[PDB]
């Protein structure tokens, strides 16, 4: 299925209509107790999202900084996951050198971000450990994560349905369902999902 | 596209085997400012370490409270099973568990404002070291990645929990604070940034468990207190400036008093800092 996607409040939106996925990604802006220069969700708002809604059984990759460390930890398990991996994406520059210098942390410098990899049911059809657990990748444009982790979330689940929760215009893939509220308004080709829409948004 | 998780798949070349000049020496050998901060600030720790100290104990029966005076740093670095199960190794010594990790009375050592460096694993050790520092009354602070390169070894290697989705290549060592430290007016107890939350190294040989050496010197760089105490360690991780305490250590020269003098009048528990130092070193 091509690229779909929704323009929304990931708060708001009735995701029931969405369907069971095999991954759901997500890349939140979350309250890290820090003065930013974008709105953040509340750490009561996240934990309210109904990610359960949205899985019987598969991964989530929950892309976490900072205090969300722990916060995101929680709210795997608020939304019935167990984490059983954690990715990091490392980082560098053009010439593919970390960046060493700066003050980018509290304490110490970061090199990385971090994406929590948690489990829900018992998928099958997947293929594990074709992967490595560390990115390696520029900072490309406005991007807050890799976009290498399509290619391993692709072949760690080859063909299934995926949705990304926060997702950006750029970020819209085949096989993806896209949330967010930076996209161009609403696309949906799935015509099971189509039906779902118009039952529960009659006026559109 | 310069996918480096592709070309994994492709030829078994992790994708950190791409990252350049992460050495100790080649890292700044074209920054002569940024070498400088490093050297002298190494040579600051040099001046004012104490001998090496060391101790074998059984740990696991060992009241903790005959380790004295309290400490600035501890280095945690208890043998996971994990260790022996992902490499297939027969341990020599006793495996710990989380369970037998978390017993530890390490709040009964640590000074008021103090740091802890836990060495996690890759697995169920990124959760419950967590609730270990929770234990200890410690609040984690940063998360500091080995992240190990198969350059000389191209391929790929079955991780052994049956729970992991993706090749593990890393181990995390978890930083945890205590008490009230503010890093723009506590410049006396730490440099904060002198150091990135990354190391990067080859695979060690099989049977080989040692952590990097590296380790040490993010701590050193970042604490100004004089106390590190190394829990587990071995004979070959005895440093000076560091009071080792293990249960496979050859031998014992720790003295609690002669130990305590190192740091009491008319000596300080901080190395102070010297000017040159105070100009080059990150501040905000």
């Amino acid at each position: 299925f091509p690229p779909q996607w929704i323009c929304c409040d990931i708060r708001y939106l009735d995701v029931s209509i969405l369907g069971k996925f095999a991954v759901v990604m997500a890349d939140p802006p979350w309250d890290i107790h820090m003065e930013l220069p974008y709105g953040t969700l509340t750490d009561d708002e996240m934990r309210r999202l109904n990610i359960p809604v949205l899985q019987d059984d598969g991964f989530l990759f929950l892309w976490v900084t900072g205090r969300a460390m722990e916060l995101g930890r929680e709210c795997l398990n608020l939304w019935g996951y167990e984490r059983v991996d954690e990715i990091i994406w490392v980082k560098t520059n053009q010439l593919q050198r970390i960046i060493r210098t700066g003050r980018t942390g509290h304490w110490l410098n970061h090199g990385k971000e971090h994406c929590l990899v948690g489990v829900k049911g018992n998928p099958q059809g997947f293929n594990q450990g074709l992967d490595c657990d560390v990115i390696v990748a520029e900072v490309r444009s406005t991007s807050h994560k890799p976009d290498e982790i399509y290619g391993m979330i692709e072949r760690l689940s080859p063909g299934t349905r995926k949705i990304e929760l926060f997702g950006r215009p750029h970020n819209v893939q085949p096989n993806w369902i896209t949330l967010g509220n930076q996209l161009d308004g609403i696309h949906l080709l799935d015509p099971d999902v189509v039906a779902r829409f118009k039952q529960r948004y009659p006026d559109g | 596209h310069n996918d480096y998780c592709q070309h994994f798949v492709d030829t078994g070349h992790r994708p950190q085997n791409f990252i350049r000049d992460v050495g100790l020496a080649d890292r700044f050998e074209e920054y002569p400012k940024l070498r400088e901060l490093i050297r002298l600030k190494d040579e600051l720790i040099a001046k004012s370490n104490t001998p090496p100290m060391y101790l074998q104990a059984d740990i696991e029966a060992f009241d903790i409270r005959e380790l004295t005076p309290k400490f600035d740093v501890i280095l945690l670095e208890p043998p996971l099973e994990e260790y022996y199960r992902e490499t297939g190794i027969t341990a020599n010594e006793k495996c710990w568990t989380w369970d037998d990790i978390m017993k530890l009375e390490i709040d009964e050592i640590a000074a008021p404002r103090s740091f802890i460096f836990l060495w996690c694993g890759s697995g169920e050790g990124l959760d419950l070291g967590r609730v270990c520092l929770r234990k200890w009354g410690y609040r984690r602070c940063e998360d500091i990645c080995w992240i190990k390169t198969n350059k000389n070894n191209p391929g790929k290697t079955k991780t052994l929990d049956p729970k992991a989705v993706f090749q593990r290549t890393k181990e995390h060592c978890l930083m945890g604070i205590k008490g009230t430290v503010k890093p723009s007016t506590d410049g006396d107890f730490i440099h904060a940034n002198v150091d990135i939350d990354l190391i990067i190294t080859e695979e060690p040989e099989i049977g080989n468990i040692e952590k990097p050496v590296e380790i040490f010197h993010i701590i050193e760089h970042f604490c100004l207190g004089r106390r590190r105490l190394h829990l587990f360690g071995r004979d070959s991780t005895i440093r000076p400036g560091w009071l080792t305490v293990g249960p496979t250590l050859t031998n014992s020269n720790y003295n609690a008093e002669t130990y305590a003098s190192y740091f009491s009048a008319p000596n300080s528990y901080l190395t102070g800092c010297t000017e040159e130092i105070e100009r080059l070193r990150p501040k905000s």
